[PDB]
């Protein structure tokens, strides 16, 4: 119920440090448990060091749901988001 | 000049732990207070009968040494006969960074 | 052992400062660091 | 620590080989950094050192007595008559290289105390173990092998970083987490957990 | 006092000026005086400034005062901080102290206001008022061992499908 | 990719030991070239410069930017120098206040050089490679 | 009378070696004293077994005390390192066993010197393990003091050792070392208040060189040559040997590389 | 309690070769060797008797951390000259001096009275 | 407040701390012992089995080891015991509880934890002995030292957390303090005292040493720097080789005092590209200053680079220092015989100037200053007469010091100590004080029973004439005693307030976090600010650059920004542009060039209205001084060949830039208003620095070099936005509580005009927060 | 306690020199200074090993069992 339509740019297109970190973390928790990786490992084996390469290739299947005080919220996929910092 | 009394010797304004300090009258005051607290946590001979008593925990120094610099008041405190540290050779330099 | 046997307590104006009258009775420097600093005295 | 509130720990040990050395062949038993000198302000420590030399040398006793007509001039008029740098400086040579140290170094005999407090009596780690009776939190003390306190003041610093999952851990995974059953209406813990 | 002033030629010439310094405060009836500037007269009693020149002038004295405290010792704190503070003591109508009288006790969040000072009494009346607790605040979510809406937990995370690629 | 850049004969007028022993600030002027002065830092511990002297001062830049300075061995490899005193430096700016004239700013890893003339409009570049040679 | 380093001794006795080590690189002369200080091997007690001790000192206190005691270390070069000798634990080809027996004989004080140490294993006839005395009164150091019914029974197993492992194996004492009296190398910058000249004394070593001459300009190209050393022996190895064995041990571990280097060539290329 | 046994300043554990020799990736014709269980007695000497060779471009050692016995020597020489040889030739020169020092010293010792 | 808001936790440690010159900044020495006890839950993935199965078998006692192994059914195989402890077949999905190894997430705090920087992530480096070892330059944010301080350590158990440690808490990220826009870690003690030494002009290193150093720096390009001096003897400068620690494209400008781009005595600090040019490096530079090299290297290159910089600097300085030597003897507190005399005589005419002010007051001629007692104007008088007497004598000793004086050289570096300390030690120690007042009458009408009654002379009331060197006298001793005592008193019982305040501030702000609408609000949704700190900017990415639009001649301003195309005397020379002529005249461009200048003058009056001060230097995002230097050093532009820009390119370009420095993304009336207003200030810096008469004269930018500068500022700016999530509540409280924690002793004399007389320090701050009705010093100030 | 063997600093054996020391004072009527120089203790690293020594051992033995 009541979710801000695809458009209407009310927030940042850029990724907050707390989003990026939290995402990296979440993939890192899947990479750790023999879950499929969606990148060719260049010869690395650390779930946190990996997820970083999954982030560069932009192939992490996660959607940030950003919350606005009133109760409404926005959805940004890790395709849409810019990783700058 | 209309005196009545006269002090014994001023070093006598000091305490038992304080009179352990060499030249305390060349130190910034709070410092002398620190040494007073640590002198009580230094280590050596605490009694000559330490091999005979049975107290919970007691530390003794392999090779105690009477300081090379002393107070005239150390005399009455018998510090020279029951020292609590060693005359080490000390260097004040930078030398590495440890 | 010497410095414990000459220890002056005080329960609870400004009764921490070293007061003139202390001259030659209580020692200026000897006192515990922090917690109860100055309410304890050494002769 | 010396005798002038000049406390410090041992950072490292070097063997007589890797140590600075005077042309006399003497090596220092310990080295303190000249930095902890002007800022705190302990001149005596510096005197005691310059007296105790002359005492070792002339084989006499040191008169550090507080109020006296003892001068750091009248001291060094003595160390001078003893074939020395009248202020306590001594040409040294590096250890690793034996190349003459460009700057002279103040170095001498100075009474040093050995305070209690030794690492191996402070050292403590724990990964799980002894819980308390009532709280089911980790027990206190190291002499019961207990956990350390994560006081609100440390909770703050954490929220500041915005690290949230980490602070949920420091309050569930480690320490306390517990499972209970609740009600759909009232919302108490009356539920009779007849599991299995 | 000195002062920097625009000179007709351009420079910020230093103009020296006489100023009066005083013990005690009756701003009410000092500024009405003839001879003085009733657009510059300043009284370190920020609490008085609050009743005479309104609330927003207050915000400015309280700040200046929190500031002059920090800076008086050679320190420097970035405006954006003390500012935020000063503001919290303002949005609630008037001057709101930093004690259990000022902040908290303001229908906030029973569990929270409770974890500061006055722990029982808070919970008691909280149980007599039938307070519903928002459960949004920090402390409320520590006292439950849940991840608190804070930085890392400000948002949710979900699976978007479509990839599947 | 070689060759001189400037040449002249200068007259030492002030040897200033500004609380140093292994360095000096030298104030030297020009011969027959009138308006031309030079302010240089000279390690006097190696090449002593008394006041009321004369020094032949040459800039030039002869003999992957820096190719790891290899050791001298100048006995077999032909050198670039018949001078008592050489230094390598960098130019950090060229002062142009009024003038009529021109001034150069050089840093030999720490020792500074300010020179003053005008006939160097095509001599000195805003460049790294810059040496300095002194004899007599 | 060679082509390299040029030693010349001026004074030297049973315990002291005063010489100028002419014509050497610094890095050498240094590495010489270090290897000296603590890389030559020696013998010293390294295991104490206690039968009875009713003295005022505690067991490990004497145990430590014994280590330090200077044991003769001459033919030490033909005693295998205890960590090699195939013998389980200690043996006679890798250790000299000693025994200590002392009791409070009389009512007056019974000093326990080292002279009271007794060799018990076969020396297979080699100079090694005789505890060393220099005391005029003929008593080697001082181990412990006794009063009445105070017994002390010990068994010492001395072993081969390097100071680097523990200073009790040091044959070095103090090593004097100085290059360039009149500082003509400007290796040091004198801290002063007035005439730096009257502020520091000149070392005896100045009589062997010339004044710098203020009128002369600083000499840049000048390396450190000629060192004024002076080695003192603890006594388990004569003075001369310390320096000689030093040179050897240096030379040794220098070659143990030059060899080990060669033992990696015909390793990968060969098979 | 954590202190590592002293004999670890000269002896070598399992699979601890006395020299590891490695190719410097940075500059061509350069090597960085890792002397195990050694120190400034060795390192310093090798370096100075290595800078006498007019055929060497670069040479210097470092002691990583004073807790562990081990230094690294890095050597870059004239092209068409393997550094191992530059090492080889330097070790000998030292030995040649020591062997001759030793002899010179005897020649003197024997002479002295006392 | 002890069982919910703060628990005891597992996976934690503690020990004495000590410094390591050869450790890395983000690292942390963790004794094998502990690393053997702290365990980290790790799941068996075909990625780790090989190393895991080995750890399992390796046993709980060889460091790379592990106790326990968690199976599918939830069993707990204790590898200290258990028959199949040497057996065991690790399959996937099981967990091994390995020991802590090198390079791992550990949170590493030290109480009192009153910062974010009190709690930081480090990298593990398992070590011998039993201390936590850490980099000397991570000293300041903890406030630690090695005189027996302990520290704490916490080991994460989940990946989420592991990440959440080394992505936000990581030490290099914390280098720039969000409290005061400035780096909070720098070069401290030894390294600092020597990275002065090294940088003196006199200081020449040579080959043998030079090469070692080069080697000493890791990732050293492997290129000997050409020797500064290549004359008779190849030597390098000190600065020469230190420049090798400093990265490339890093520029730095100072100008201390007598700094004429020559500097008589190496004043100032000019740093070009990767090398340094002149100056002496010390506190102001290498220190944790606002414009210091660290602030520069960090915003410029990154954290990870700056974090590796710390290492290099030290690694070199240390070495050079190590082999050069530094000390401190008592000859470092002596002064010349001529000076010692002159000091005693500079106390004698100032102990006599006090006898006359008594001799006067006593014959009732001393007129009382309006509003104060006669005794009050005597007291104030004398106190000042004695203070000015000490600093006269003090700064008589600081002129008598030699440059070779070790104590002096530490102040000149700024490693430890200051002026006062010299004066104490060598000249005179000065007056004592308690409650603010000079030495009291505890005995009736005297100080000590060694005095007569009614004696208000210096000596009687606690002026120690003698220095710490010459030694105090009996009375003096005792007074100085009463004084110093006050120190320990305060820190003992005043802190319990400075620490209660912290708790209140923290608890009152706390949950104030910036939301995804950019407004500052609490748990109720109640707005506090409508844009964080009035412009939605993270304190971190900010620095004070002057707005050269304010201070300047009503005329000298024309000189700078005014372009008059249609005027032969105030046009821009054809030598400044590819256009040049064929642009003189033209009434269409002089519409835009007027439009520019109209808005700039319209700024000048607007700033002079905000900042009435006349003060220019204000904290603003994106450093523009450096983005310019980064242009004219990136493109290699010569100040001789004409530009290639249109008056449209520049003037209309900057206009188009300001359109996308978004802070608030909203698309309606009010939004776009606040958005325009919250940018206002920044632009008046932008407009002032990208003024046509500037981007074509002062710094001749090209076409391509401009589109860069522009496109570059946009991204730099967007980096400086505050991140929704940031909890500024806590942040603010802490950022106020800490510097508060720094108020003690004096508070509030305090070396200046003397007295105040108003309430300052914690006492005042206590009123300010209590909204106190009864304040000790209320004050009217009328103009 | 009891005279140590070898002076911490240097290393020269001092343990055997204790007796000789005392004997040079009470019997030979000398001062601690010149007594140390008759003993071969030129360096002060060692001088303070003897000079600052305290022979607690005497009072230790004084006890009976
Ligand atoms: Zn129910
Ligand atoms: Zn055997
Ligand atoms: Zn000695």
């Amino acid at each position: 119920e009541k979710a801000i339509p695809k458009d209407q740019r009310a927030t940042t297109p850029y990724m907050t440090k707390y989003e990026r970190a939290r995402i990296l973390g979440t993939r890192a928790l899947q990479i750790s448990m023999n879950a499929p990786v969606f990148v060719d490992l260049e010869g690395e084996t650390d779930p946190l060091r990996i997820a970083m390469k999954e982030l560069a290739e932009k192939k992490i299947p996660l959607v940030i749901r950003r919350y606005l005080p009133d109760g409404s919220f926005e959805d940004w996929s890790v395709e849409e988001l810019i990783v700058d910092l | 000049t209309t005196f009545t009394h006269c002090e014994i010797h001023p070093s006598m304004i000091l305490g038992v732990a304080a009179s352990i300090i060499p030249f305390p009258d060349h130190n910034q005051s709070p410092r002398n207070t620190y040494q007073s607290a640590m002198g009580k946590q230094a280590m050596g001979v605490f009694l000559t009968n330490y091999n005979v008593r049975m107290d919970t925990m007691a530390n003794i120094l392999y090779y105690p040494q009477k300081p090379l610099g002393t107070t005239r008041a150390m005399e009455y405190l018998k510090f020279r006969e029951l020292p609590a540290g060693q005359n080490a050779i000390v260097a004040i330099a930078c030398y590495s960074g440890y | 052992t010497l410095s414990h046997l000459r220890r002056t307590n005080t329960p609870i104006a400004k009764p921490r400062q070293l007061h003139n009258t202390h001259w030659g009775l209580v020692c200026p420097a000897e006192t515990p660091e922090g917690q109860a600093c100055g309410l304890v005295k050494n002769l | 620590a010396s005798r002038h509130g000049q406390k410090g720990t041992i950072g490292i040990t070097y063997r007589r080989e890797d140590m600075p050395f005077t042309a006399e062949g003497i090596v220092p038993d310990l080295i303190i950094n000249p930095h902890a000198i002007p800022s705190r302000m302990t001149v005596a420590h510096l005197i005691e050192c310059l007296l105790s030399k002359v005492a070792a040398l002339s084989g006499n006793e040191g008169d550090a007595s507080p109020f006296t007509d003892i001068t750091v001039e009248g001291i060094s008029k003595l160390l001078r008559e003893h074939g020395y740098q009248s202020r306590g400086f001594e040409v040294m040579y590096n250890g690793h290289t034996g190349k003459k140290l460009m700057a002279q170094i103040f170095f001498g005999p100075t009474y040093y105390q050995r305070l209690r407090h030794m690492v191996d009596d402070k050292i403590h780690a724990r990964a799980r173990g002894p819980m308390q009776v009532l709280t089911r939190q980790p027990v206190e003390g190291r002499s019961r092998d207990g956990g350390l306190r994560f006081g609100e003041m440390e909770r703050d610093c954490m929220i500041a970083h915005g690290a949230a999952s980490f602070l949920k851990e420091r309050l569930m995974e480690a320490s306390d987490a517990f499972r209970v059953h609740i009600c759909g209406i009232c919302g108490l813990m009356t539920v009779i957990a007849k599991l299995n | 006092y000195d002062r920097k002033v625009p000179s007709p030629t351009g420079e910020y010439v230093k103009e020296p000026e006489w100023v009066l310094e005083t013990d005690g405060v009756n701003l009410s009836e000092v500024m009405t005086v003839p001879g003085i500037d009733p657009t510059r007269i300043y009284t370190n009693s920020f609490i008085d400034i609050m009743e005479v020149l309104g609330i927003e002038a207050g915000r400015a004295a309280l700040y200046k005062e929190v500031y002059n405290v920090i800076a008086s010792d050679g320190s420097y704190v970035n405006y954006r901080h003390m500012a935020l503070l000063v503001d919290v003591m303002t949005t609630q109508g008037g001057l709101t102290s930093v004690t259990r009288h000022g902040f908290n006790r303001s229908n906030t969040g029973a569990l929270m206001r409770c974890s500061f000072e006055e722990t029982v009494e808070i919970l008691f009346e909280a149980g007599a008022s039938a307070e519903l607790d928002d459960c949004r605040g920090v402390s409320e979510n520590v006292i439950l061992g849940q991840m608190a809406p804070i930085g890392t937990g400000a948002f949710d995370v979900m699976i978007d499908e479509e990839s599947l690629v | 990719m070689s060759n001189t850049l400037f040449d002249d004969i200068f007259q030492v007028s002030e040897v200033d030991p500004g609380r140093y022993n292994k360095v000096c600030r030298i104030e030297a002027a020009s011969t027959t070239q009138d308006q031309c002065k030079l302010t240089l830092d000279i390690n006097v511990e190696l090449f002593p410069v008394a006041a009321q002297d004369s020094l032949t001062v040459t800039i030039a830049s002869s003999l992957s930017a820096t190719r790891s300075w290899r050791p001298p061995q100048a006995g077999d490899r032909s050198l670039a120098d018949d001078y008592d005193y050489v230094m390598y430096g960098t130019a950090y700016k060229f002062e142009e206040v009024s003038k009529d004239l021109i001034a150069v700013y050089y840093s030999f890893g720490g020792l500074l050089m300010r020179l003053e003339g005008n006939y160097r409009n095509l001599n000195n570049l805003k460049q790294e490679n810059a040496y300095l040679l002194i004899r007599r | 009378s060679e082509e390299g380093p040029q030693v010349k001794i001026r004074e030297a006795s049973k315990d002291n070696v005063d010489f100028i080590l002419s014509n050497v690189d610094l890095a050498m002369a240094n590495s010489l004293r270090r290897v000296m200080i603590a890389e030559i091997p020696t013998l010293a007690i390294d295991s104490v077994e206690v039968e009875t001790n009713t003295t005022v000192l505690a067991d490990e206190f004497i145990a430590h005390r014994l280590g330090l005691i200077p044991l003769q270390s001459m033919d030490i070069e033909q005693l295998e390192y205890s960590r090699d000798c195939f013998c389980e634990d200690h043996c006679d080809k890798c250790s000299v066993v000693l025994t200590l027996q002392a009791f409070g004989e009389s009512e007056s004080t019974t000093n326990v010197y080292s002279k009271d140490l007794v060799i018990v294993s076969n020396l297979m006839g080699r100079n090694i393990g005789h505890p060393i005395i220099q005391d005029k009164e003929g008593n080697g150091v001082l181990i412990c003091k006794l009063r009445k019914g105070q017994e002390l029974k010990l068994t010492c197993v001395a072993k081969k050792g390097i100071a680097k492992e523990h200073a009790k194996w040091g044959p070095a004492a103090a090593i004097e070392f100085e290059y360039d009296p009149w500082n003509k190398l400007k290796h040091t910058d004198y801290w002063y208040e007035q005439d730096s000249a009257k502020e520091w004394p000149q070392s005896k070593n100045c009589e062997y060189e010339d004044p710098p001459n203020e009128g002369d300009p600083f000499d840049y190209k000048a390396q450190a040559d000629t060192f004024y050393m002076n080695v003192e022996s603890v006594g388990s190895i004569p003075v001369d040997q310390v320096v000689v064995r030093g040179i050897d041990t240096l030379q040794k571990k220098v070659a143990s590389i030059l060899l080990a280097l060669t033992q990696m060539d015909q390793d990968k290329v060969n098979f | 309690m954590n202190a590592p046994d002293r004999f670890e300043l000269f002896l070598l554990g399992e699979g601890e070769s006395k020299l590891k020799i490695d190719p410097d990736t940075k500059a061509p014709n350069a090597v960085v060797i890792t002397f195990e269980k050694e120190d400034h007695t060795l390192g310093n000497l090798i370096r100075a008797e290595l800078l006498n060779d007019r055929k060497v471009l670069f040479a210097a050692y470092k002691v990583e951390h004073p807790f562990f016995a081990r230094f690294k020597l890095r050597i870059q020489t004239t092209e068409g000259y393997d550094p191992k040889d530059a090492l080889k030739n330097a070790c000998n020169s030292i030995i040649n001096k020591l062997g001759a020092l030793k002899t010179n010293f005897e020649t003197e010792w024997n002479l002295q009275t006392l | 407040r002890g069982n919910l808001m703060g628990k005891r936790v597992d996976f934690s440690a503690r020990t004495v701390i000590s410094g390591d010159p050869n450790l890395e900044l983000d690292q942390v020495g963790v004794p094998k012992s502990i690393a053997k006890t702290l365990t980290y839950p790790e799941v068996v993935t075909p990625y780790n089995i090989d190393r895991l199965t080995q750890l399992v078998r390796n046993g709980p006692n060889e460091h790379p080891g592990a106790k326990y192994v968690i199976r599918d059914s939830g069993d707990r195989i204790d590898l200290r015991y258990s028959k199949r402890a040497g057996d065991i077949q690790l399959q996937y999905g099981w967990k091994v509880e390995r020991h802590i190894m090198d390079n791992d997430p550990v949170l590493f705090n030290r109480q009192p934890s009153l910062h974010k920087m009190s709690m930081m992530a480090h990298r593990v480096k398992v070590i011998p002995y039993s201390t936590f070892r850490l980099n000397l330059s991570v000293t300041s944010p903890y406030n630690a030292d090695f005189d027996g301080d302990e520290m704490n350590l916490h080991v994460p158990q989940s990946e989420e957390t592991r990440a959440e440690l080394s992505q936000l808490c990581a030490v290099p990220l914390q280098i720039v303090s969000p409290q005061s826009n400035k780096p909070c870690m720098g070069i401290v003690q030894d390294t600092l005292c020597g990275i002065r030494k090294l940088t003196l002009r006199d200081t020449f290193i040579e080959l043998d040493q030079v090469l070692n150093m080069l080697y000493w720096v890791p990732d050293w390009d492997g290129v000997i720097p050409t020797p500064a001096i290549i004359k008779p003897k190849p030597l390098w400068s000190g600065k020469q080789i230190l420049s090798v620690a400093i990265p490339n494209g890093i520029h730095l400008q100072r100008f201390d005092e007598g700094t004429t781009l020559l500097s008589p005595k190496d004043n100032g600090m000019l740093i070009i590209d990767g090398q340094i040019i002149f100056g002496v490096v010390e506190k102001k530079t290498v220190g944790s200053s606002n414009g210091g090299l660290i602030h520069v290297v960090t915003r410029e290159k990154g954290p990870q680079v700056c974090a590796k910089l710390f290492g290099n600097i030290q690694k070199v300085v240390n070495f050079w220092l190590l082999h050069n030597g530094f000390s401190t003897g008592i000859g470092d507190t002596i002064a010349d015989g001529p000076t010692m005399r002159e000091i005693t005589e500079t106390i004698a005419e100032a102990k006599k100037k006090v006898l006359d002010v008594t001799k006067e007051a006593q014959a009732n001629l001393l007129t009382a200053k309006h509003g104060m007692t006669l005794r009050e104007s005597f007291e104030d008088n004398v106190v000042r007469f004695l203070n000015e007497a000490r600093d006269k004598a003090g700064r008589l000793a600081e002129v008598n010091l030699k440059d070779l004086n070790n104590v002096k050289q530490m102040v000149m570096a700024g490693s430890k100590g200051s002026f006062i300390n010299i004066a104490q030690m060598s000249a005179c120690v000065g007056q004592q004080s308690v409650e603010g007042k000079r030495i009291a009458f505890g005995f009736v009408d005297r100080t000590l029973p060694h005095f007569s009654k009614d004696d208000y002379s210096p000596e009687s009331k606690g002026f120690v004439e003698n220095s710490y060197l010459r030694g105090l006298t009996p009375q003096e001793f005792f007074f100085h005693a009463m004084g110093g005592r006050e120190g320990l008193i305060d820190t003992a019982v005043k802190t319990a307030e400075t620490g209660y305040i912290q708790r209140r501030l923290v608890k009152a702000l706390e949950d104030i976090m910036v939301h995804y609408d950019n407004t500052t609000r609490n748990s109720l949704g109640n707005v506090i600010q409508f844009i964080y700190g009035e412009d939605g900017m993270d304190a971190a990415h900010i620095e004070k650059q002057s707005l050269d639009t304010i201070g300047g001649s009503d005329a000298a301003f024309e000189k700078r920004y005014r372009v008059d195309l249609l005027n032969t005397d105030h046009t821009l020379d054809p030598s400044l542009l590819e256009s040049g002529s064929e642009i003189l005249g033209d009434l269409k461009l002089q519409v835009l060039l007027d439009e520019e200048y109209k808005q700039l003058v319209k700024d000048r009056k607007f700033l002079r209205e905000v900042f009435v001060d006349g003060e220019a230097n204000w904290p603003l995002p994106v450093n523009i001084r450096r983005i310019i230097q980064n242009a004219q050093q990136t493109f290699h532009i010569d100040h001789t060949k004409p530009s290639d820009l249109t008056i449209k390119d520049i003037v209309l370009g900057v206009k188009d830039l300001q359109e996308n420095l978004l802070v608030l993304r909203g698309k309606n009336e009010i939004i776009q208003n606040a958005q325009r207003d919250a940018v206002t200030l920044f632009c008046c810096l932008l407009r002032s620095r990208l003024a046509t008469r500037r981007v074509l004269q002062e710094y001749r930018l090209t076409k391509q070099a401009f589109d860069w500068v522009l496109s570059n500022i946009e991204a730099q700016f967007l980096r400086s936005v505050v991140h929704p999530g940031e909890m500024v509540g806590v942040l603010a409280a802490q950022s106020i509580g800490e510097p508060a924690t720094q108020m003690t002793l004096n508070t509030f004399h305090f070396a200046g005009v003397a007295s105040k007389k108003v309430t300052s320090g914690v006492p005042r701050l206590k009123e300010i927060l209590n909204v106190a009705k009864n304040m000790k010093t209320p004050s009217l100030t009328v103009y | 306690m009891i005279v140590p063997v070898r002076c911490f600093s240097c290393g020269k054996v001092v343990g055997d020199k204790w007796e000789s020391y005392l004997n040079l004072l009470q019997e030979d009527e000398l001062d601690e200074g010149t007594a140390l120089s008759r003993l071969g203790l030129k360096r002060y690293c060692c001088r303070r090993m003897i000079l600052t020594h305290v022979d607690l051992i005497e009072k230790f033995l004084r006890y009976n069992p």
